[PDB]
C-alpha cells in the first residue's frame, strides 16, 4: 500500500506536469491571433477588386 | 498489593482483512494511470 501510494503520487506529478505542458495551446492561439490579423490580406484583396 | 500490564489487540480488522487501506488507495492508482494516458494523448 505504501508502494502503491508512491506510484500514485509519481503519476499525479507526471499528470500535472503534462497538463501544464499542453497548456502550447497558448503559443498556438497567440500565433493564431497573429495570423488572423495577417489574413485580415483581405484588405489588400478588396483594394485590388476596386 | 498487585500490579498488572495490558496488551492491546489492534483490530480495525475490516481494513486488515485486506492488505490495510485499499478503498480509495489502490483504486485511485488504477484510475490515475488512465488519467496519465489520456493526458499523454491530449498533449500529443
Amino acid at each position: 500500500i505504501k508502494f502503491t501510494k508512491q506510484s500514485s503520487v509519481a503519476s499525479t506529478r507526471n499528470t500535472l506536469k503534462m497538463a501544464q505542458d499542453a497548456e502550447a495551446g497558448m503559443n498556438t492561439l497567440g500565433m493564431l491571433g497573429h495570423q488572423s490579423e495577417q489574413l485580415n490580406v483581405e484588405g489588400n484583396l478588396d483594394l485590388m477588386k476596386v | 498489593g498487585q500490579q498488572i500490564f495490558s496488551q492491546a489487540l489492534l483490530n480495525a480488522n475490516r481494513r486488515g482483512e485486506a492488505k490495510t487501506a485499499l478503498a480509495e488507495v489502490q483504486a485511485r492508482h488504477q484510475e490515475l494511470l488512465k488519467l496519465e494516458k489520456s493526458m499523454a494523448e491530449l498533449t500529443q
